[PDB]
């Protein structure tokens, strides 16, 4: 139990949800692994917190702001996959590309 | 292992097992979001054969079979 | 390090806790009738048999209750260390706490209005 | 326009609450009343 | 703490419930008006506070120099032009106004926060108070199916590049000991190590999706199509403004200058920028995607601005930015006057239009050149002073691939000119054979067309306004 | 070399073992509503991390918002966008898929080696036992402009939400 | 006497490492607590049986054991024995499992049940608010009960379920949010010792908020909508049979003798015969050490605990038989239009309270 040891797993955290926001194919588990992404730093705030600077902890604070928004954008996040959903009816992220 | 949630009109069966006192009615009925679009009651579950008694059976034969149609208040019927 | 004082009985107690189900549905599992499979495993639909389809017909009505749940369930959070830390704060603390609960109040008047 | 809204939604309230007080008080005390029970095994009931 | 620095905010806040309120009553309303009049009043509120008073700080955690007076103003402008435009467009759709009004205004909030804002946690929810109201203002015609697909890839990027840059605010939390403060992190690491480089390529990746720097630069060419148009005149003037206000407020103050490294990152992203955007917008068929390539090239041209800070390079990038706004308010209300009245469409059907409308022709044209930089209009000065503001540092190479751009700009920006023009009676679209014949749309045309034609050579009076903004940044 | 420090890390080691398996079954496992449940587990294994942490607020408000508001909000939702999962294969799939397996385990690699390499200021003094009252402390003092326009945030996002959500 | 200090003295008496008699004691108030709420458990099963035939001119089970005693025991038995079916096309993990993820968080807030000073397993710092967080899981349970079932009838049921007890959290939470800012803290005996000579006389408002929202929990015929038997059979539990449903069976019981006890702590107080007891110097008795006076104080404050936590049980299982069923959406608004701007009144209320007269807050 050393803070680099929850540096390590924070930054495995971020892989794990990089790689599943950039692979998967629901459009959902793209949203989750957004909030893996932001878990895996509210992990290094409150590391820091708790190592670094101990008694007026700040990373504390910072991470209940990252959590009410994390919140904020997975409430704003469902809602835009629902409207997308309720006109093309599908949530495969591999038929939005209107391009070439 | 799940339901498949579509933009349809659904269709409930509020079949014959109703647990409480309203006797055996299937009452097949359709919504849309909190509404009633069309129900079909599907009666029958309980069609004794009482017209086709009646015609051969004597009157003091046929006045205990009465006080079934419409249980409750079985004088009338009588 | 850790000064987090209470804590000791969580874990123990969760450990204990989490036991008590998946000992009593074990206990169940050892003595209970074995299988009944071939018709016992249907799905009740008072005594009919399942009309085919089986959807639901999506409605909005429980996301956007959960939506507005999302929103105040945040509220609660921001407001209990006002709450728990009101003795040092005093005045000046008391405006911007009710400013917060305002706009609130109007998030709160918006979604009852539409 | 929105006074009369407020007095009928008072008006209401108040008598949802004393009719659900006089229910209460009704209840408390059906449970002094004798059982009607006829406790059949031992107090089978003598036919007419 | 010294609240007179937000009584420039919170009037716009009070806007933001009284333009909401009034909707919930009324909900056929005329919040248009006192709306303007609200980001007017909030405009009108940094006079007592432009000059008046020296520099102040809320709690550390705000900062009300002139640097941040300018960018206010300048988000603030993009807002109110961002409200004429789009009165009978959203209204034209089946849609609500002040649903819309009261996110625009929320998104300016944002963007004006952003600007003076000296610590971590209030950058992130500045900046995360503008993203959020940035996807809600892209997805708000919720019928139209390019719409809802642009508002949900501009979320899914730009939720991921604030992970990115969250993860380098922790970073930067971590390395100084505590210090959330920005100028409290400048005194406590000074010294490049791995940590420091990493944290600052993440808050990079960050702050370029805001200002559009390639490679992360791939969601505006499809936001700007699915976006409604005065949206995208709202997210290409403002949404660039706070991007760079946050960009100087941070790298300069907080990442120690001594590790100036991110001149080099940001001289890679401006080449690249420069050449892509202009490249790339040469071939293109709508006036949005056009507008957005061309945009990723004009923050390109920008970027040369504080890559060779020099207290004239940094007087250059605001004067252009400030420039920029007369020049796509006006390049935009334009598109959507014209996408108004019959056309609904792209380059293409632009032809012929010389003879049925000559002011929206007249206005468009004006546009498009300045942003193209000829001679006297507001963007041959500010192209001018950003080129010799580079040639004054040493940067050739920037500025003589930032000059072959400005042809090739030339070039895609005359050739909408073409089809406005040229065109005989048998030459017009089919959707000017049929052109038929929204007083506040004409009177911001009208007013940004005028400005980017005499904020050229009537620039000595903002002049001085951005050297007394650039005598705020650290060198 | 104590049985409370041995407590403290088995603890964490068992945690961060429930973090890496669910994490790993959000992004992997076929099945979308697994993946939804083993989210929840992922934040009720980081709320224990952070009491780990000497912080008990911020992971009791965890378990308020991510596995009581957020997960039950993301269940509601897959559960509305049930269409059987008709997904065909696409060809360039194995390009992207390789590609962010590389980018991922690069920039993993590179973290690991910034974390080892830097020297964290440990600063050896216990922290506070009284965690929730400081951070009522400093919502006031000085995250002020913060707890202020968090409020301004929510109403906005429920405005928009409403709006997108809505049904006409 | 402290209990703890004798037994891990005479434990270390004869050894064994001092620091692990310590770890050696930590099961016995974690039993003493399972003990107590299993029974609590039997007790409101055998109340709400005896209770509901008495208020309805009946009798309640009396041929189980002498008055019905046994009938709990009886009833859960025979779950027990009972085969367990899992339908055709039904989910196999995620059926086993939602009758245990909404009873393993309703036991686990027993933490913080005090029974009186020193009588409670470890006062937590956060205390009553980490019941709030604790009591935002069984939503989960009900959505997984639901979602893992090939009955769409039930699947209805967990939707309407969890819809529930999400619209009764935020009033339950602004009425702790009024007593903890009263309460000068969160934990449950910081916040009961500010009773010292009983906040539902200074609120008077929070406690109904808080007590009409615990009892629309999912809990009382007042609502009890996933178990109104008419409008649809069982909801999502129409398809558990044997331990299964016994689950939810219990975790609905013990949801209620937790609230009950709840109650009386915030608003009550697990002590304080009303007397100001611990001014009794009357008989000059040293409380301090004196070897009983702390256990007949000790009887005193749990007796006075499970007074009013069964005052709270009668009342609760005497409502659910005289007050109407709400559809779906009269309940809803109670909620979200009456419950939560009440509690927002009340918390504001407090407030302005506490700024103006410190003294009595
Ligand atoms: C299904 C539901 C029912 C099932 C029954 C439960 C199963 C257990 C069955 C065993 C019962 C036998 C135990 C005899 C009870 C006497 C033990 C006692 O009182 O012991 C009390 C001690 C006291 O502890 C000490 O108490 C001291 C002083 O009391 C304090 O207690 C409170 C804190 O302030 C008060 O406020 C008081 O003022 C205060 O001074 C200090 O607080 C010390 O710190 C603390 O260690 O605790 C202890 O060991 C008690 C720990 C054991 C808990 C068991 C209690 C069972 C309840 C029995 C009540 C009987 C009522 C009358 C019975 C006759 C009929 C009329
Ligand atoms: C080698 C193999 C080993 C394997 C191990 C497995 C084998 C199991 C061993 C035997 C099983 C015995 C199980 C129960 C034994 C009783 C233990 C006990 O007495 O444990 C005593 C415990 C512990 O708390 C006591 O706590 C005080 C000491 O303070 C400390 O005690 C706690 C622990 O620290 C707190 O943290 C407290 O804050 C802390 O300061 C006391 O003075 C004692 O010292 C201390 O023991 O009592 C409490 O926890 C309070 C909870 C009980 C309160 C009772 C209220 C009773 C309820 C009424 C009953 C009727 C109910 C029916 C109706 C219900 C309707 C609602
Ligand atoms: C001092 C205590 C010492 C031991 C205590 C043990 C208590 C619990 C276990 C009881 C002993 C038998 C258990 C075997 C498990 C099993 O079920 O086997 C399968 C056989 C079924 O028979 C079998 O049926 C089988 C088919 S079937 O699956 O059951 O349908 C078939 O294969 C088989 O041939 C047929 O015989 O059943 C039994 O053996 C017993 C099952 C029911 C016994 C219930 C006892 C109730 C006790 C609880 C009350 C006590 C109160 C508290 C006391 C602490
Ligand atoms: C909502 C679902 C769950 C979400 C969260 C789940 C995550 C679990 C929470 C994680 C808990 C954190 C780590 C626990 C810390 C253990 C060590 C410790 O707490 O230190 C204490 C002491 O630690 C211990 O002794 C505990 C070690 C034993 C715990 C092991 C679990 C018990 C298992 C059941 C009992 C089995 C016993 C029989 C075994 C043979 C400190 O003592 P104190 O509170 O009195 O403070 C002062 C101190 O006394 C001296 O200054």
């Amino acid at each position: 139990m050393q803070l680099t040891y929850v540096l390590i797993l924070a930054a495995l955290l971020f892989c794990i949800g990089i790689y599943g926001l950039v692979t998967s194919r629901n459009a959902v588990r793209v949203l989750m692994s957004i909030e893996l992404l932001l878990n895996a730093v509210n992990l290094n705030l409150i590391g820091f917190a708790n190592y670094l600077d101990g008694q007026q902890i700040k990373g504390q604070v910072f991470a209940v702001f990252v959590i009410t928004v994390a919140a904020a954008e997975a409430a704003v996040g469902l809602a835009i996959i629902l409207a997308i959903y309720r006109n093309r009816d599908t949530v495969d992220m591999e038929k939005f590309n209107l391009l070439k | 292992p799940k339901i498949e949630t579509r933009t349809e009109p659904m269709v409930i069966n509020m079949g014959p097992h109703h647990p409480s006192m309203h006797g055996v009615l299937r009452l097949m009925v359709t919504l849309d979001g909190e509404d009633v679009i069309d129900c079909e009651p599907v009666i029958g579950y309980l069609h004794r054969g009482m017209e086709k008694i009646a015609e051969n059976r004597t009157n003091i034969m046929f006045i205990p079979y009465v006080s079934r149609w419409d249980y409750a208040a079985g004088m009338f019927n009588e | 390090v850790f000064v987090l004082s209470g804590y000791e009985y969580f874990l123990g107690f969760l450990i204990i806790c989490s036991l008590v189900p998946v000992l009593a549905l074990a206990a169940s599992a050892l003595l209970r009738p074995k299988s009944g499979r071939m018709i016992r495993l249907t799905t009740y639909e008072s005594g009919m048999e399942p009309i085919g389809g089986a959807w639901i017909q999506f409605n909005v009505r429980y996301y956007m209750f959960a939506l507005v749940f999302v929103i105040f369930d945040v509220e609660t959070v921001f407001l209990y260390p006002w709450a728990v830390a009101f003795h040092q704060l005093g005045l000046l603390a008391f405006i911007e706490a009710l400013i917060f609960i305002a706009i609130l109040v109007v998030a709160l008047v918006y979604a009852w209005r539409k | 326009k929105f006074l009369n809204q407020i007095t009928n939604y008072a008006k209401e309230a108040v008598q949802s609450a004393k009719y659900i007080g006089q229910g209460l008080s009704v209840t408390f005390d059906h449970m002094r009343r004798r059982p009607i029970t006829v406790q059949y095994p031992y107090e089978k009931l003598i036919p007419s | 703490g010294t609240i007179l620095p937000e009584t420039i905010l919170i009037v716009t806040l009070l806007v933001v419930l009284l333009a909401d309120l009034i909707q919930g009553r009324q909900a056929d309303r005329w919040t248009p008006y006192f709306a303007i009049v609200g980001l007017g009043g909030a405009i009108a509120t940094m006079i007592p506070l432009w000059t008046q008073p020296a520099t102040i700080s809320f709690f550390g955690s705000f900062i009300s120099d002139h640097l941040s007076l300018f960018f206010r103003g300048l988000i603030a402008l993009s807002a109110l032009g961002t409200i004429l435009m789009s009165i009978r467009y959203v209204e034209q759709t089946g849609s609500s106004l002040g649903e819309f009004m009261t996110i625009l205004l929320t998104a300016t909030v944002g963007g004006m926060f952003i600007a003076g804002a000296q610590e971590l946690v209030f950058i992130f929810v500045a900046l995360e108070t503008l993203s959020i109201a940035s996807y809600l203002l892209t997805g708000y015609t919720k019928r139209d199916s390019r719409s809802n697909e642009a508002a949900l890839k501009y979320l899914l990027i730009g939720a991921a590049s604030s992970a990115i840059f969250l993860y380098g605010s922790s970073l930067l939390y971590g390395l100084s000991g505590g210090h959330t403060q920005l100028p409290a992190i400048a005194q406590a690491l000074s010294s490049e190590s791995l940590g420091l480089v990493v944290a600052l390529v993440f808050v990079i990746a960050g702050i370029s999706f805001k200002i559009s720097a390639v490679p992360f630069h791939q969601w505006t060419p499809d936001v700007y199509e699915g976006a409604p148009t005065p949206v995208v005149a709202f997210l290409s003037v403002g949404s660039k403004a706070a991007g760079f206000a946050l960009a100087i407020r941070f790298l300069t103050l907080a990442f120690p200058s001594v590790t100036d490294q991110w001149q080099l990152i940001f001289t890679v992203l401006a080449i690249l920028s420069m050449i892509l955007g202009n490249v790339v917008a040469l071939a293109q068929t709508s006036m949005k995607r056009m507008l957005a390539y061309s945009s990723i090239g004009q923050a390109g041209f920008v970027m040369i601005g504080f890559v060779v800070g020099t207290e004239a390079g940094y007087a250059s990038m605001l004067f252009y930015l400030l420039v920029y706004l007369f020049m796509n308010l006006g390049a935009f209300t334009c598109v959507i006057l014209f996408s108004l009245r019959t056309g609904t469409d792209q380059i293409s059907e632009y032809a012929g239009l010389y003879q049925k409308d000559p002011l929206l022709t007249l206005g468009l044209s004006l546009c498009l050149l300045s942003l193209g930089g000829i001679p006297p209009l507001a963007g041959f000065f500010g192209k001018i002073y950003l080129f010799w503001a580079g040639w004054q540092a040493g940067a050739y190479g920037l500025v003589l691939l930032g000059l072959l751009t400005s042809v090739i700009s030339i070039y895609y920006y005359i050739r909408v000119v073409k089809m406005m023009v040229v065109k005989e009676p048998q030459e017009m679209s089919e959707a000017v054979r049929n052109y038929p014949e929204l007083r506040p749309l004409q009177v911001g045309l009208v007013m940004t067309v005028i400005a980017t034609s005499l904020a050229g050579i009537l620039a000595n009076p903002l002049f001085n306004l951005v050297n007394t903004a650039v005598w705020d940044v650290p060198q | 070399m104590d049985l409370a420090t041995l407590t403290q890390t088995i603890t964490f080691f068992a945690l961060a073992a429930a973090v890496i398996i669910a994490a790993l079954g959000v992004v992997l496992l076929d099945n979308v509503v697994y993946s939804a449940f083993l989210l929840g587990g992922v934040f009720l294994s980081i709320a224990g991390l952070y009491i780990l942490m000497n912080a008990d607020f911020v992971s009791a408000a965890q378990i308020l918002i991510y596995v009581g508001a957020v997960n039950v909000l993301i269940l509601f939702a897959i559960m509305l966008v049930n269409k059987r999962e008709t997904y065909t294969p696409v060809p360039g799939r194995w390009l992207r898929q390789g590609g962010a397996a590389v980018v991922s385990l690069g920039v993993f690699a590179l973290l690991t080696k910034m974390i080892l390499q830097t020297p964290w200021q440990l600063s050896s003094v216990p922290p506070t036992p009284d965690s929730i009252t400081t951070i009522g402390q400093h919502f006031f003092s000085d995250f002020l402009l913060p707890f202020e326009l968090a409020s301004v945030l929510l109403l906005m996002a429920l405005i928009g939400a409403v709006v997108l959500a809505r049904r006409e | 006497i402290d209990l703890q200090g004798q037994f891990i003295s005479a434990l270390q008496s004869l050894g064994l490492s001092h620091d692990l008699a310590k770890l050696l004691w930590l099961p016995l108030p974690m039993l003493m607590m399972l003990i107590v709420a299993t029974v609590g458990v039997l007790v409101a099963v055998w109340l709400e049986r005896k209770i509901s035939a008495a208020v309805q001119q009946r009798i309640g089970p009396e041929y189980i054991g002498p008055l019905g005693i046994l009938a709990p025991l009886a009833d859960g038995l025979k779950l027990i024995f009972k085969e367990d079916v899992l339908p055709a096309n039904s989910d196999r993990w995620l059926f086993t499992l939602g009758p245990a993820v909404v009873v393993i968080p309703v036991f686990l807030s027993y933490i913080i049940v005090p029974f009186g000073q020193n009588l409670l397993i470890s006062n937590l710092a956060m205390g009553v608010f980490l019941w709030i967080a604790l009591s935002s899981i069984a939503p989960i349970g009900l959505l997984m009960a639901g979602y893992a079932s090939n009955n769409k009838y039930s699947l209805l049921g967990g939707l309407r379920a969890a819809a529930q007890s999400i619209s009764y959290e935020i009033p339950l939470a602004l009425a702790v949010l009024a007593v903890a800012m009263m309460s000068n803290g969160l934990g449950t005996v910081e916040i009961v010792e500010q009773q010292s000579q009983w906040n539902v006389w200074r609120q008077p408002i929070g406690f109904l908020v808080f007590w009409i929202a615990a009892l629309a929990e999912c809990e009382r015929l007042p609502f009890d909508l996933p178990e109104a038997e008419e409008e649809l059979v069982a909801g999502y539990q129409t398809e558990y049979a044997g331990m299964k449903f016994a689950l939810f069976y219990l975790g609905a019981y013990v949801n209620l003798v937790l609230s009950a006890l709840l109650v009386s702590v915030l608003y009550f107080g697990g002590w304080s015969f009303p007397i100001p007891l611990e001014t009794i110097a009357n008989l000059l008795g040293v409380s301090e050490t004196n070897p009983f006076l702390q256990i007949a104080f000790a009887v005193l404050g749990i007796t006075m605990t499970l007074i009013k936590a069964y005052f709270f049980v009668f009342l609760a299982i005497l409502l659910r038989w005289t007050v109407p069923r709400v559809r779906i959406d009269q309940l809803l608004d109670l909620g979200w239009k009456f419950l939560l701007p009440v509690g927002l009144v009340n918390l504001l209320l407090t407030a302005g309270l506490k700024l103006a007269f410190p003294v009595a807050f």
